[PDB]
């Protein structure tokens, strides 16, 4: 209820919004979100899966490492 | 191109029988030491060792560390050379022993054949399709997506799996853009617009560019240089998939984790597949523990397994010590810093201190390496030093010698500039004395004790 | 890191093609099904396991102070 | 292979009779130590005979006297019948997890839970697949397999059509199918359909069909841990952390339920109970804490057999400020019977060298080995041992088929041994930095 | 079975009028002392008394843990006995008196009657009968059954992927279900498909049986504090997800003992304190001791029985303070003391030869009496540590016993910590190359 | 019940005259300590008045002399009505948070914010919900003494659709914020279905009028308007712990509003106490923390115990008496507890008796008191209940001498104790380690 963040967002002079950007604004104004990458990892895997001869073990595993609600 | 400490070292400057050469490859003298670090390359280069450790004894400022990084010559860049001080093990992530053995398989290296396979084309269309699942409470679900893919000798319609569609999806891709695909991970690359329609009006921004020649469907193969850490991390940290686990798993911060040794055991197992499948060199390096006195008795006591594993790199120590404590072990004295039990392991290259007339040729080839064109009465003046002051002293004043001569103008560095450059930046022993002279008592002007 | 499906043949592939999600694990880790499925998990409730189906309605429900009865 | 040239290598067994636990003089790599080979080999007895539990058994002696020669002879001879963990005790000091913690998951890693499962599978070369993907897919399909023996045809329910397509099975692709699961997985290129696989680079290897029936029972012997377990019920992919790590301390109530429940199928015949061994290397890293956990976790019925090993005399005991024989506290030391290695003769030296110039290809003239043993007596059988790998590398400089006293020679001046170099540190103690951290640099 | 350490203690082997018998239940000795732990026994079984502490006090290899374990099995499975030593506590994830707090409510349990009806059958019908309730038909070999189900236990069943054909489990109470499996009558329904198929079940469709269930205070806590289980699936990103302990409040420890209360009122619920059991209880430091001192004061603390070796010893976490027992005299105070003391040559005797028949070994005579001299001049761990080894040598001879031949083999195999410190004292004599390390 | 009897349990008040605030030489289960608990009702008359901020008392004695029980008596004695936070010192060794945050947060919890509020809630078993579409519809909900027919809003059947609200099912409403809840199904549907899911319990009707106004008064530690505060749903880490080193600004925006609650009358604030017991467990940094916190407006009056002598305070090497810092000790005033007379043993331990529902004989009660002269208060306290029991064993109606003297036989005291260390010392481990196990 007590709060500058929101009154900040309404003012029209947008200083103290400015100040609680600074971080977020320099970031990007040095560019580096469209600088090239400099380094990646060398590999690259899957998770580790659980190998069962068994069908719940096949659902199982699409409503876990699938899951459709957060997805 | 910048000068640093050893950029005239080049290599051990050995003969193909073995035997040193006096003065080659930047070294002077430490023959023996350099006749030793040889047959320590040899060592290496032959595949056919696991687990051996090497003992660089010496004081400081005898080349112990330029013997290393000759030997990271000497292999040259195929195999891995894996550099650390002893203080670069005490991590606050994970424990110590795993720092050491992340660094003993980031020394054991891989060269892996791998086919990517691979779609390719400016998507032509683009048609998801869906059901209404029954009352899970998030709703509907795509249940595949139809993509057309064209390129300049072929077109494809693709029913993805809506897993690629999520790549497809989170890669923001449209209808008439270029896409890669990859079969192997099911991830995708937005590689830009099509040429067609590359109107300048956009304020997008867009890369257009041309449509990917050949077929769309292709199947190539490079070569990858990967460590077995790289391996451990991979697997430990999951990334690659298009799972959920995935997923979260590249928006969580990165963090270390204790790897275990059961994974550790079965990527063993992965990666032998891939040698038995003819798809990889097995090229096992080299860790060099530069300040081994500062591991501690708990470090000691883990290498002595850690070596003992039917695959582990080269290890070579470098210690600078007398008989000195054993850190974590007050109770425990010994020679190098190492326990005694320990050091019945290694194979020690006790490394010596250089005569004066070495030290003349050190501080020329120094000079030279710096670019710093320097007379020899100015060779004999800085040489003298070295002798009478540490060895490390005379090479660094030949730096602010050489501006205080091109600020007086000169071409070359004059004894002048060298009785200038001892008199500006003072040696340990020479500033020792003003704190002992001014210390000598308390008050407002005194050194803190 | 991992496995996935070889195409084995460019030219009997055809126009029209369906691209599953073959991407696994080669870290492979096998367990039977009297752990992953039959009651070698204590959460899962069904014969055998006959503690998880009590357990999770009492833990959860009646002896649960959030719910709204004992709150 | 992967596995290279390491300091066990030759280490395959314990080199005991097995109809007497009578020590041969040498066999399967270990010379001497005839006593703690017999010793080694009654405890190898009763592990194999699992009736005993939480015995803990410490092998003391000088460094170098085959303490851990021994600890992996009867891993190599327990093989994989047995679980065998080993721990170095420093590993016990995690940032993760309380000491405590660390070592009772070492404990937990050391009992095995045997449980014996079949299934069908269904294996041979695809002759065909029939996939209409009638605009959605998987309708209808069918699939005619071969072995060199039989060959039948299969209309395909359409989650198995998925499977299919998901793994892209093809005319001639060798295959086996779980049935239960459904999981397909290819076991290679059939060799008589080479030609029709025109993608597949010349690196591609082939088979032979399979033979027999296309279909039979197979049955697996898993081997489960109870650590193992407990992680897996910790979270959703509780297994998950027994790669990565990052399991937390799992709770005690989570423990004692699994111990119930494989007390049960114990009782019902659905496994069987594997106690193992784990090895604790160097056990007097361990602090006082630690030995006061184990004097307790060493009377549970689940505890496998402890094995330690010990480099120290009368030694401060880490933690507290008094000192104890190996530094153990006599507490711990009561509840552990002590099986002494004893430094070699010189023959015994010479024959342990003899081995390890075999593990290593090495030819030693008569003369080299004599050497070498002479080296062995006086700076220690590890020092000779590493004159070997450095005297084939010099003798390969100048080209030799065979190493000479030369070669050893030029190991011996290039590689100082542990006295030589604590004398080269005697000597040099004002160019070397002191306990005091001073040091002279001058000339 | 496998024959631990105590595998011989059956219980305390006293006498009806509370006295201990001389040589019962597998003890020999310490009469005195297994008597005052019969009244801990009936102390416990009472019910009574919230929070008495108990000292058990002696030297090493006396007993102290036999007597304990005995203690466990008088009171018998019902009653929680919680064993912990005090090096547990110092756990890396929350302050060690959060530690003790989970181990004293580990100790007080609490017992709940529940009839569960289970209907496991074929699914003949899955007729939904709202758009809510759905009825399914079940089928057994004996009959067929149908249910009116609620729609939270019908999308649990839709949650799981049942179909008309499978197999199913469902207990009728708790809401519970599994898939079994696909019924094997359907098992040529396609000639491959990625199903399992299973018999159908044989015996009736519906069972009624009752299960006595346990929990423990420590479960209701966990189970409140935290989503647990599959209601916390982002628990598989582990880092920050994992279920980490948290120090727990005594607000919702509190409100749980509400709640415990309340069902207790409806006699749905039977309350049984217990024990916790905390060996090499001179592991807990100052600050320990300071929190059992209050926490022994609340009304729902288990019995606390304790046990030390040490003589004067500095308490941990306060080396200025020495004390009995390595307790503050402070805590001291509060504890009934049971003092356990050494045994004389012909109890270790008795001992020995109680042991051999719990691990199947037989002697001669001259085999306990070489065995028991050990006992009185090493150490009575020690000696029976001989007893599996010479079994092993007698076999591989051929023997059905062992003899004294096998224990003069076993005891020079397999040395003391006494004889092994001689071997250091004459070895270590310098820093030697063949020296052990000081 | 779940209450069993504790050493505490007979305590039931502080045991003065609420006039003079004269001591009785016993009541209410205190016997003896007369001036500490006079000195303890002029304590708990200051608290009750609350005015006088930040004091700071200690409770100095030996072993067994009431120290604890006079600060159980005077938290019976002010009730439930005022906080009572009860902190072991080592508490605030926390490794999720700074002591001093721990120490913030005790403090915090022994103030509270109290609050009197009246809102309209109706409760009921759903009979029908009825909807119309061309948003309306109508609810009839029944107690077991009214029926009626409610027009809801379209929001109000989203809320209903949202949570599955079925006819048989009881529903509140709170009219303040419109929010439903579904509280479970009438009893008298459990014929309405062979099966159940898990989530699903039955409750009897609600009674009486559907909508009721009840009055409540709510009393808040500002401990939990922080934890509230704290993150966006902060309340549950009032239960899980689970909350960081606190931002001192929110600490600063909450103690301005409460003051602003305070003036304009919306809420009472209720000081209670803070007890430290053996707050010589604390350090020289929670000590030096402790003279800043009580120096505020907001600062409980703390009450701490000690039985420390001249003793070394923890985290420095020098000692000091109680084991507290002078510094420390300046702002605090002590009461001193003094050992007990036989007469007083005598009452104590039968007010044990009757606690514990044991009859004494009188011979066992005179030799009982001779032990807890002989051996400490606690010590012939445990014997009360081990003779008991032992008496039990025999069938015996009342505990005789014989089972006091069995129980004594059977148990030591430390005294006894002690002695049988120093007496066996060398089968026991030393100090320095060394033992002997033979014989
Ligand atoms: N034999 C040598 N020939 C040429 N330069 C040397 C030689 N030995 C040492 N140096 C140089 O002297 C400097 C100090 O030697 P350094 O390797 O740092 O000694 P340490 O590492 O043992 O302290 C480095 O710049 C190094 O390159
Ligand atoms: N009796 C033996 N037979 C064969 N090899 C041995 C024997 N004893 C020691 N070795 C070998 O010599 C090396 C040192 O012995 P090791 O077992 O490491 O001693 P420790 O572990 O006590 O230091 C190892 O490579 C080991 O394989
Ligand atoms: N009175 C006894 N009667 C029979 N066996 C005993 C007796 N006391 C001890 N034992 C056995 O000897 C072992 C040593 O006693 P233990 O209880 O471990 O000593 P402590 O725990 O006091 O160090 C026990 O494991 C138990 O098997
Ligand atoms: N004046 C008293 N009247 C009645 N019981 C008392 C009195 N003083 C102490 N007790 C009881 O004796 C025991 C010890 O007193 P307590 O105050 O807890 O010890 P301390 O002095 O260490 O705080 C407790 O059970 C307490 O209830």
């Amino acid at each position: 209820r007590e709060n500058p963040k929101a009154v900040a967002e309404i003012t029209t002079e947008g200083v103290l919004r400015d100040l609680m950007n600074i971080a977020r604004v320099k970031y990007r104004e040095l560019g580096l979100c469209r600088l090239e990458k400099a380094a990646r990892p060398r590999a690259s895997a899957p998770p580790i899966e659980v190998v069962c001869d068994s069908r719940s073990a096949v659902i199982e595993r699409e409503n876990i490492m699938f899951h459709p609600a957060m997805r | 191109h910048r000068t640093a400490a050893h950029t005239h070292i080049k290599g051990l400057g050995l003969n193909s029988s073995g035997i040193a050469e006096k003065q080659a490859a930047g070294f002077v003298g430490q023959c023996a030491a350099r006749e030793a670090c040889g047959v320590v390359v040899d060592l290496i280069k032959a595949h056919k060792m696991a687990g051996r450790g090497v003992l660089l004894a010496g004081g400081p400022g005898t080349g112990k560390t330029a013997l290393a990084l000759a030997i990271s010559q000497e292999l040259g860049t195929k195999i891995p050379f894996c550099p650390i001080t002893g203080s670069e093990i005490y991590s606050t992530e994970v424990k110590k022993t795993e720092v050491l053995m992340e660094n003993f398989r980031r020394a054991i290296g891989l060269r892996v054949r791998e086919t990517k396979d691979v779609y390719e084309g400016e998507v032509t269309e683009m048609t998801p399709e869906e059901a209404e699942n029954p009352l899970g409470g998030y709703g509907k679900t795509i249940s595949t997506l139809l993509i057309g893919l064209k390129s300049a000798r072929g077109q494809k319609k693709l029913r993805l799996d809506p897993s690629i569609y999520e790549a497809i999806q989170k890669e923001r891709v449209q209808v008439g853009d270029v896409i890669y695909i990859e079969t192997n991970t099911g991830a995708c690359k937005r590689v830009g617009r099509s040429d067609a329609y590359a109107t300048e009006f956009d304020l997008e921004a867009e890369e257009y560019v041309p449509i990917p020649k050949g077929e769309v469907h292709k199947k190539k193969e490079i070569v990858q240089d990967v460590t077995l850490h790289d391996l451990d991390v991979a697997n430990a940290r999951p990334q690659g998939g298009q799972d959920i686990i995935s997923m979260m798993g590249q928006l969580m911060k990165p963090k270390m984790t204790e790897i275990t040794d059961k994974l550790r055991m079965e990527i063993n197992k992965v990666v032998q597949k891939y040698i038995n499948q003819g798809v990889a060199e097995l090229i096992p390096g080299v860790l060099f523990i530069d300040e081994a006195h500062m591991l501690d008795i708990e470090c000691f006591t883990y290498l002595n397994k850690a070596l003992e594993s039917p695959i582990a790199p080269i290890v070579v120590l470098a210690s600078n010590r007398g008989i000195a404590t054993i850190r974590g072990a007050d109770d425990l004295k010994a020679a190098h810093g190492i326990p005694p039990d320990f050091l019945q392991r290694l194979l020690i290259i006790p490394t010596h201190p250089y005569e004066p007339d070495e030290i003349r040729r050190i501080v020329r080839i120094r000079a030279q390496t710096e670019g710093v064109q320097l007379t020899d009465a100015a060779v004999d003046r800085v040489a003298e030093h070295g002798v009478r002051i540490s060895l490390r002293y005379c090479l660094q004043l030949l730096a602010p010698a050489s501006i205080l001569a091109r600020v007086n103008g000169r071409t070359q560095v004059d004894v002048q500039d060298i009785a200038e450059a001892e008199e500006l930046f003072l040696d340990a022993r020479r500033s020792a004395n003003i704190l002992t002279s001014t210390g000598e008592s308390g008050g407002l002007h005194g050194f803190i004790s | 890191c991992g496995h996935f499906a070889e195409t084995g043949s460019f030219l009997r592939e055809g126009t029209n093609v369906a691209l599953g999600y073959s991407t696994r694990s080669l870290v492979e880790y096998r367990l039977p099904r009297l752990i992953w499925c039959d009651g070698g998990r204590l959460d899962k409730p069904g014969p055998g396991n006959l503690v998880a189906g009590f357990r999770s309605k009492y833990l959860n429900h009646m002896m649960n102070i959030w719910t709204p009865e004992n709150i | 292979g992967l596995n290279l040239i390491a300091a066990h290598s030759h280490i395959r067994g314990l080199g005991v009779d097995a109809d007497t636990l009578e020590p041969r003089p040498s066999s399967q790599g270990l010379v001497g130590q005839e006593k703690a080979r017999k010793a080694a080999a009654v405890v190898l007895e009763m592990i194999k005979q699992g009736k005993i539990a939480g015995r803990a058994v410490l092998i003391a002696g000088p460094p170098s006297t085959g303490k851990t020669a021994i600890a992996m002879g009867m891993a190599q001879s327990l093989g994989q019948d047995v679980p065998f963990t080993t721990l170095a005790a420093s590993e016990i000091f995690s940032l993760e997890m309380s000491k405590t913690e660390a070592l009772t998951q070492a404990f937990r890693k050391s009992i095995g839970v045997r449980i014996k499962e079949e299934s069908e599978i269904m294996e041979g070369e695809v002759v065909e697949i029939q996939i209409d993907r009638s605009t959605g897919g998987a309708k209808q399909g069918k699939l005619t397999i071969k072995t060199t023996d039989m060959e039948a045809i299969y209309d395909m329910g359409s989650k198995m059509i998925d499977a299919m397509t998901k793994e892209r099975v093809m005319a001639g692709d060798i295959i086996s199918i779980d049935k239960s699961s459904g999981k397909i997985t290819k076991l290679g290129r059939s060799y008589a359909r080479s030609r029709d696989y025109d993608a597949m680079g010349v690196d591609t290897k082939f088979l032979q069909c399979p033979e027999g029936e296309l279909q039979k029972r197979k049955e697996v012997v898993h081997t489960v841990s109870l650590h193992e377990i407990d992680v897996i019920n910790s979270r959703t992919q509780g297994f998950l952390a027994l790669f990565s790590g990052d399991t937390g301390e799992i709770r005690s109530e989570i423990r004692d339920q699994i111990n119930t429940k494989v007390a049960e199928w114990k009782e019902e015949g659905k496994a069987e109970i594997v106690p193992g061994v784990l090895f604790i290397d160097e056990v007097h890293m361990l602090d006082i804490e630690c030995f006061s956990y184990i004097n307790r976790a060493l009377e549970s019925d689940l505890a496998p057999i402890v094995i330690m090993a010990s480099n120290r005399g009368v030694s401060r005991i880490r933690g507290t400020d008094y000192k104890s024989p190996h530094g153990l506290p006599l507490d711990f030391l009561d509840r552990v019977v002590i099986i002494n290695t004893h430094p070699y003769t010189p023959d015994e030296l010479r024959q342990i060298l003899s081995i390890r110039a075999q593990e290593e290809e090495v030819d030693l003239t008569p003369d080299a080995l004599a050497l070498l043993t002479k080296i062995g007596q006086e700076a220690g059988l590890r020092y000779a041992s590493n004159l070997i790998t450095t005297s084939q590398l010099i003798a390969a400089k100048r080209r030799a088929k065979q190493v000479g006293v030369e070669d050893v020679q030029r190991s011996f001046k290039l590689f100082y041994d542990p006295a030589r170099s604590v004398r080269f540190v005697q000597e040099s103690e004002k160019r070397l930095i002191g306990n005091d951290g001073v040091v002279d640099f001058s000339y």
